[PDB]
């Protein structure tokens, strides 16, 4: 171990001079890594060459491997199947998979695909939300409708941060997946928002009801993608009473504002009466609602409903232009406490440290041009 | 980050033009592939005409080869302990700096365990302060502890 | 086969032994012609210690260029030209594969015939390390240049013989590098013998009066070491004398 | 001696075939084939939050005026059973999914065995060429005799 | 609107026309040389050199002139283009990759067109005729579109009927046209259907032909006479289409 | 874009576009790129608002460049948009910028992106799905279709429409404009993002399947051993020939050395190496590197079609054994 | 198609009147539910469509194995009887002394 | 499956996550506990997925693995399901013994 | 001798084999296969 | 499965957030070592 | 890769002069198809046949 070396082997085996340096170094390098050997250091353990050691550097025809892909990808690349297809290139993959190829198996698998492609091709998109405050910062999210009556919803997303140079990427941009939910939005009153870091989708439903005469229930669903990318069931609530106090016309879905806040860790939903130009939201009644992430439901009062409206108005949609909603917040993000911490180290001889510790509370100040952070370490 | 991307950049930018200026795509002619001389004699001037030394698979000089994943391995395992460390990489193998990547290194195949008599023969050697092999063995048939 | 009879070149204006033959065109300044230039090389002593070459500048100036394969603390490295007159010399130990070079001019006397430059490695203790090659230069017009070429190439390829194995018989036979019908004649008995007894061209070549080759070539020994030092006895080389 | 080497060539051919398909355990198609029972399995759980939706919004009053409700009282009862059969369609999904797996381990080690078996043909095969051989070489000096 | 392009035919063709674009003008004259041999006694290889001669003036002024051409191999080497007639050279000493160019000492066309020997002594031992004299500079008044309407013909001519003046660069050049009236009557409407052709085509100041594209729009006529198709069903149950 | 001048544009081949006054008055990057020994024919949708924050202009472009990186009064294009939606350049605008600037008052529409948000979907349509079905015929031994969709992305021989050939061998747009279709494909290790990137490697790819299927359609023949299946065999091992062409010479001495480990480990060179690759990149020891590798996929389609032709050429089979009872 | 068809024709009130409306709040997760159950009839489908047409290679698969033993058989056996022709020729030597 | 490569293990791991969450997250609606005393015995519980007429499940503790102020990981039953169409009025529901 | 040796090699092979097949008998995988069936069944009472 | 034993456990510890961590065991119960019974010898069960 | 009979063919190998006559247009066809022989005429290859 010490030589890295041996020493009891065999007369009759035999190597190179090459194949044994490397053999040796890589001897060398496992007890250090594995801290068989005291002292090593950790700086250049750290280092990407041995992260990526136990796969793709640790042996020879792995190195060459992934070296020589980046140089030769075309050596790798199998047309049957690659990393990142679409769910229409799997259902052709699969349609052709039988031995009895010929032009009719192809060319009834080739339009099957095509089938799809045109479903997808032609999405609508209806709504949008932009999961950042800053307009260039994050990814924004889409949903998208196919041509049907009592059609399928589809989302999307798109990276702001891999815009760059007055264009987007292709990387930028996810593909379309689609949103197993029962969703029958009147007017296509919904919107995509992100809350607790997870996907939800929120919208409104209009019933008619007989007193005769006939009139409307507005009801609000919330539905979330579950982890395996399935969706679950929508979780109703019931906003008629907002619905009825905003004075909207015959033919008119109210304007659904809605946003995660990552202060008060809730979502925020607000309805309101729709206006030809932001201007006229400055000072307009909202009616909304908390919703938590245990589903429950609370009304907003005035005053919140004014204050979440003042820092908010200025993405309302209007009678002519729809908006991307931003993430709410009055001024800046600040993190409400720190456990994760970014660094640390070893005090002298390496008999002490400081380690563990933390930020449990942080609160700020914000009045015009004065920030104030206050920590309670 | 804008560090590590900045290798990225580095080796995609070399990697196309080693690609672009390979004689397999030229010879293939129908490719129709562009190797943009503005950017391969810039390059060439910069690596003394390398990119034009293209090497079959077996060469000690292949990027690929065996020397090459050596030199990659020696060069980072080389930091792993401190120099004046009893673990040290070139404390241990000092022959290691010494040898050279050579094309008959990587072909001749030689007992495992002659090199291993090379490595404490010479270490001895050295520590008793002897001319030659010829002085250790001699040594050695008296060192009766 | 191009290398065998060449020796290695490329368009980079780069030149390198093939087996033990280098072979230049060398150009010479205000007369534009061309004296090609061979130089064969033979190591006489312990050629695992170290690489040893000679490149003809012209106007018997040539670069000599070496490199040590082992270490032995060297005061002084002396390179010498039959023993006698220093060529080279530079205070310090050499270090390991590390390329060292130095100009130098041969007399054309030296030139001409077969000559030794051997490397003294010298110790503070007195003592020293020592290894050696044998070189010939030689000069053609370029047009007898390759008037010879291409007799070696017909013939190699008429015969199947090794370009060393035709050198070999053809020096055995005459002191100048010429083909002629004793060499053919030894061309035939070194086929026939080859054929009669099942051995190697070599051996073939010492029945026909050649002697012990001390030329390496490929990944081979010279014929000297393979017969005298395969194994080495208690470690030491075997090398001729008086 | 020939018909020896005729016997080497038969096991060789099935030694060199079977070692293929020794080699080459699941094919595309066969993999894309226990993908599919794999993904089908998968949808039980978008199956149950469609059935739940389903039977929550059956709870609903339909008819409204001067007569109403038409609420299903049964619909989650419906729905519960729905899941059920459901789920009993999965079990047996991932039943065949693992089943064709295992048949192709055991058809796997089958090949293993006629590999090795085809392999131990060439080595009995090579050493009864080396025993011709030498009744050869017997043979001659009987005509030398 | 007529788009006209300099890119030129996959082959030496387009190797020319990069040298005509890179070091040249729209408004150039140049020597494009069309027969490109490989020397049967110099050539090394399959290569060769895609020469094409740039003349001083012509909206470029150049000291002289100056050889263009395009080399495929990598290595540096000296390349010279001998002229057997003339009894000239002209060199690039450590050519360039691919494209570079050697000066011509004096602009004397008599020795450009005619046969030039081009080498670098490595290879690309390249055989060099057929010279012809090319005019890249191109009036709008050249610029033309044909209209064939059965009976009629019409045509329209870019410097009257362009209304922005067209781009001086030589790669590619784009003229839009004002709405030009084309008389439809005239059209030969058969099975109710005629079509307007029309094409696209141009010429060069020394009357070289920049080649054309070809356009067709057909016009269905409908004719109102006719009855419409309509469907029958007969009591006995027989259903037609009349 | 003019042609790159030292003298006048700076040592740097750097510059940019910008687009003002559309929407804000703040300064845009419409467009980034080098500037290059020829001029750049780049074409922009310049967007327009409802109303233009400028009376004079609707719309600002300029370029800025290494010697002179700045905006200022007049510079660049200054769009004017006409009540019939003609839009023109006002006569103050400074163009000495710009080699040429025009308006395309006719064009209401452009070609599809490729390298857009549906560049996912066009690049499984027009390449991915016909290389997957040849893939899947060839395995199957359907030569003929295996041929038909590999035409599909590209083919040797051209492609005719109404009788007449076409003036290229990619059908596939983006391959035969060289359309990037990536970021940075080094973030993971999948051939198909470094292919992505550089469009390159899918025509190499398309001709690696085109040569499968021609050796296999030889082996094919080859196999049934009649005179005429070996005379088809031989056919096809040369069409396979033809695409790949001359075998590439190589040096009989290259520059390299044999150096020690130590030095060739010198984190110095390859600190070296990187700096020499940044200037290479900004338009600003090292003989001791590791030289590039010679794809030995193709050596082997080499060797494989040498093999082939020297086993026809000497009666033997495809195991290379003779034909021939001695 | 005919599942989304279905739903969106049972959100539509049915009931007129003094009384009315009965449209089914539920259609929508109903068709969705079918589909996917369908879907996953179609996965084993196509599954056993695959695994079939395997099934069928790897039996050819074994045929050429086999069809190679019968050649390696007539290979050794014609190689028998000229070995055997050879032992007659030698007998018919042996009557001939 | 032996066909086991990354993308199916994640995927089968998603699908282990999907379901923890949905028990992870189980509200508590009420309890019943089966003794006379608090000190003896065990408690029954009854919770509730959060979905639309969502799935109840019932799990219990044992108080006698209550031990120095903590119960024991032993004490408690994981949760298990309650197969059928329960639909409260304001969940007034109670499990009994 | 080293013919019945090589035969000897090849019995051995076939030998352990099939022993090893036969004493594993059922493997895990083979035994969820059969788990799933039986719980797929066991579900009659809860339908009803 | 190398990558997956690491999740639980790796003798060259973790590299977490571009630092090395002061643990090798990446379960925190065992690198806590915190009980998680009350009495195991009540019944025949290793993992109890 | 001209001539478009073969001179590194084996004596063992025969044919008749019809089948030479097909094989060696065949080649003649292929190359001039592909453009690996250059300057083939614009017309003809756009033919049916």
């Amino acid at each position: 171990q010490y030589l890295l070396i041996d020493n009891q082997v065999s007369a009759a085996i035999k190597t190179t001079r090459i194949a044994e340096a490397i053999a040796s170094i890589q001897l060398y390098v496992n007890r250090a890594l594995e801290n068989v050997e005291e002292n090593a250091n950790s700086g250049v353990i750290s280092r990407q060459f041995f992260i990526d050691w136990d796969k793709y550097n640790k042996r020879y025809s792995t190195w060459a491997g992934v070296s020589q892909l980046v140089y030769y990808p075309e050596n790798y690349i199998d047309p049957t199947m690659r990393i990142g297809q679409t769910k229409m290139m799997d259902a052709l993959l699969q349609s052709v998979s039988q031995s009895q190829l010929n032009a009719d198996t192809v060319e009834d698998a080739f339009m099957s695909y095509l089938t799809s492609f045109e479903q997808v091709a032609n999405l609508k998109v209806i709504s949008a939300y932009h999961d950042n405050i800053n307009n260039d910062q994050g990814l924004t999210y889409f949903i998208g409708l196919s041509e049907t009556d009592a059609g399928e919803y589809y989302w999307r997303s798109v990276d702001h941060s891999k815009f760059n140079d007055g264009k987007f990427a292709a990387n930028a941009w996810s593909e379309w997946h689609k949103i197993d939910c029962p969703i029958n939005p009147y007017k296509s009153t919904i919107r995509p928002v992100i809350y607790k870091s997870r996907l939800y989708l929120l919208w409104l439903e209009q019933k008619e009801i007989t007193k005769t005469e006939t009139d409307y229930r507005y009801e609000l669903k919330l539905a979330h993608i579950r982890y395996d990318g399935t969706w679950n069931t929508p979780i109703t609530f019931d906003v008629n009473k907002k619905i009825s106090e905003l004075k909207l016309e015959k033919n008119r879905a109210p304007g659904l504002y809605c946003a995660g806040y990552q202060g008060e860790d809730t979502l925020l939903v607000m309805f309101y009466n729709q206006q030809d130009t932001l201007d006229s939201y400055k000072n307009a009644s909202m009616q909304g609602l908390y919703i938590f992430a245990d589903m429950a439901s609370k009304d907003m009062t005035p005053e919140q409903s004014n204050v979440y409206r003042d820092n908010s108005y200025q993405q309302f949609d209007t009678n002519n232009v729809r908006r991307v909603n931003n993430r709410y917040a009055e001024d800046y993000e600040i993190p409400s406490s720190v456990s994760s911490r970014k660094d640390y180290g070893w005090g002298d001889y390496y008999l002490s440290m400081v380690y563990n510790g933390d930020i449990p509370t942080i609160n700020y100040k914000a009045a015009s041009s004065d920030l104030k952070i206050y920590i309670s370490p | 980050h804008d560090a590590q991307q900045a290798q990225k950049d580095n080796r995609l930018y070399e990697a196309r033009i080693l690609k672009r200026a390979n004689p397999q795509l030229q010879n293939a002619v129908h490719l129709a592939i562009l190797a943009p001389n503005a950017e391969l004699i810039g390059y060439n001037n910069q690596f003394s005409g390398r990119a034009s030394q293209y090497v079959a698979p077996g060469t000690v000089s292949s990027m690929f080869s065996p020397a090459a994943y050596l030199t990659e391995l020696y060069r980072e395992a080389r930091n792993l302990h401190a120099s004046d460390s009893v673990y040290y990489l070139d404390t241990r193998r000092p022959d290691l700096k010494s040898m050279a990547l050579s094309q008959q290194n990587m072909d001749i195949e030689l007992s495992t365990l002659s090199l291993s008599n090379e490595l404490l023969l010479e270490s001895i050697k050295t520590e008793s302060k002897l001319e030659n092999y010829t002085k250790v063995m001699e040594m050695l048939s008296t060192f009766r502890p | 086969e191009l290398s065998q009879f060449i020796g290695k070149a490329s368009n980079f204006g780069q030149q390198e032994y093939s087996n033990n033959q280098l072979i230049t065109p060398v150009v010479n300044s205000s007369d534009g012609t061309v004296k090609v230039y061979r130089i064969t090389r033979e190591y006489t002593t312990n050629a695992y210690q170290m690489d040893v070459e000679l490149f003809p500048f012209g106007g018997e100036n040539y670069r000599l260029d070496y490199k040590f394969k082992n270490f032995y603390n060297a005061s002084y490295l002396s390179i010498k030209l039959n023993d006698k007159r220093e060529l080279v010399r530079t205070e310090g130990a050499p270090q390991v594969n590390i390329e060292y070079s130095a100009n130098i001019t041969l007399n054309t006397a030296d030139i001409s015939q077969p000559f030794e430059i051997g490397l003294t490695r010298v110790l503070p203790s007195g003592s020293w390390a020592y290894a050696a090659a044998k070189f010939t230069v030689e000069e053609y017009n370029q047009y007898s240049f390759l008037l010879k070429l291409n007799k070696a190439i017909r013939l190699s390829r008429a015969t199947e013989l090794s370009p060393t194995i035709l050198e070999g018989i053809v020096r055995s036979v005459n002191l100048q590098l010429d083909i002629n019908t004793d060499v053919l004649g030894k061309v035939f008995l070194t086929k026939y013998y080859m054929q009669r007894y099942a051995i190697h061209a070599e051996t073939a070549l010492i029945l026909c009066n050649a002697p012990i080759s001390q030329r390496s070539y490929d990944n081979q020994p010279s014929q000297f070491d393979r017969l005298f030092n395969t194994p080495l006895l208690n470690g030491q080389y075997f090398s001729t004398g008086d | 001696k020939t018909v020896l080497e005729k016997s080497k060539a038969g096991a060789q051919s099935r030694f060199d075939s079977y070692g293929k398909l020794y080699d080459e355990n699941i094919n595309a198609g066969e993999n894309q084939a226990m993908t599919l029972r794999a993904s089908a399995a998968g949808l039980t759980t978008a199956v149950q939050a469609s059935r739940l939706a389903g039977a929550a919004a059956d709870l609903v009053p339909n008819i409204f005026g001067f007569a109403g409700g038409g609420s299903r009282w049964g619909a989650i009862a419906e729905a519960t059973g729905y899941v059920m059969e459901f789920s009993a369609n999965v079990m047996n999904t991932e039943a065949d999914k693992i089943s064709q797996s295992e048949t192709y381990r055991r058809r796997r080690q089958e090949w293993e065995i006629q590999r090795n078996n085809a392999e131990a043909e060439l080595k009995q095969i090579d050493a009864q060429l080396k025993s011709l051989a030498v009744r050869r070489e017997a043979a001659v000096l009987q005509k030398t005799s | 609107k007529l788009r006209i392009i300099h890119n030129g035919y996959e082959g030496q063709k387009r190797n020319q026309c990069n040298l005509m674009n890179k070091y040249g003008k729209l408004g150039d004259k140049f020597i494009v040389y069309t027969s490109l041999g490989v020397n049967p006694n110099n050539s090394s290889n399959k290569l060769m050199f895609y020469p094409v001669y740039q003349y001083s003036g012509n909206t470029s002024g150049l000291n002289q002139g100056r050889l263009l051409f395009h080399r495929d191999t990598t290595y540096p080497s000296k390349v010279e283009a001998w002229i057997p007639g003339a009894k000239r050279s002209l060199t690039n000493q450590n050519a360039a990759i691919g494209d570079d160019y050697a000066t011509d000492s004096l602009n004397k066309p008599d020795d450009l067109k005619q046969y030039i020997f081009m080498t670098d002594s490595k290879g690309t031992a390249t055989d060099v005729s057929g010279p012809v004299e090319i005019n890249t500079a191109i009036s709008p008044a050249k610029v033309q579109i044909i209209v064939k309407a059965g009976g009629k013909e019409q045509t329209f001519t870019a410097d009257k009927d362009v209304s922005i003046q067209p781009s001086p660069s030589f790669d590619e050049m784009n003229y839009q046209f004002n709405a030009l009236e084309i008389d439809g009557s005239g059209l030969n409407f058969i099975n109710n259907s005629a079509s307007i052709d029309v094409t696209f085509t141009a010429f060069a100041e020394d009357g070289r032909k920049l080649g054309y594209e070809s356009f067709s729009i057909p016009v269905t006529l409908k004719v109102s006479t006719d009855n419409a198709l309509t469907l029958h069903h007969n009591e006995n149950g027989a259903q037609y289409m009349q | 874009i003019p042609p790159y001048n030292l003298s006048t544009h700076g040592d740097e081949r750097w510059f940019k576009l910008y687009i003002k006054h559309v929407v804000d008055n703040n300064s845009h990057i419409i467009y980034s790129g080098q500037l290059t020994d020829t001029n750049i024919n780049i074409t922009l949708f310049i967007p327009l608002d409802d109303v233009p924050l400028n009376q004079d202009y609707h719309a600002k472009v300029y370029m800025t460049f290494k010697k002179s990186p700045s905006d200022g009064t007049w510079w660049g294009p200054h769009f004017v948009r006409d009540d019939k939606g003609i839009v023109t350049i006002n006569p103050k605008s400074i163009l000495t910028h710009f080699e040429s600037v025009n308006v395309l008052n006719n064009i209401s529409s452009e070609p599809m992106d490729f390298s857009g948000a549906n560049s996912l979907y066009f690049w499984e349509l027009f390449y991915y799905t016909p290389m997957l079905v040849a893939q899947r015929l060839l395995h199957e031994q359907n030569f003929d279709e295996a041929n038909r969709w590999l035409k599909y992305v590209w083919s040797p021989s051209g492609y005719i429409v109404h009788g007449q050939i076409q003036n290229y061998q990619w059908n596939v747009r983006p391959l035969l404009e060289d359309t990037s279709w990536n970021s940075d494909p080094l973030d993971s290790v999948d051939p198909d993002a470094v292919a992505q990137h550089d469009p390159m490697h899918y025509k190499v790819s398309t001709f690696m399947r085109t040569l499968d299927l021609l050796i296999a359609r030889g082996d094919h023949a080859y196999r049934q051993l009649e005179r005429d299946t070996l005379n088809e065999a031989k056919m096809w091992y040369m069409q396979a020939l033809h695409l790949l062409g001359d075998k590439p010479y190589l040096p009989l001495s290259t520059t390299w050395s044999d150096p020690r480990l130590d030095r060739a480990a010198d984190i110095t060179t390859q600190n070296a190496h990187d700096s020499a690759i940044v200037a290479l990149r900004q338009n600003i020891t090292l003989t001791d590197l590791f030289l590039p590798q010679i794809n030995e996929v193709m050596m082997n389609y080499w060797q494989t079609l040498a093999q082939r032709v020297y086993n026809l050429r000497h009666n033997l089979s495809i195991d290379g054994q003779p034909l021939y009872l001695p």
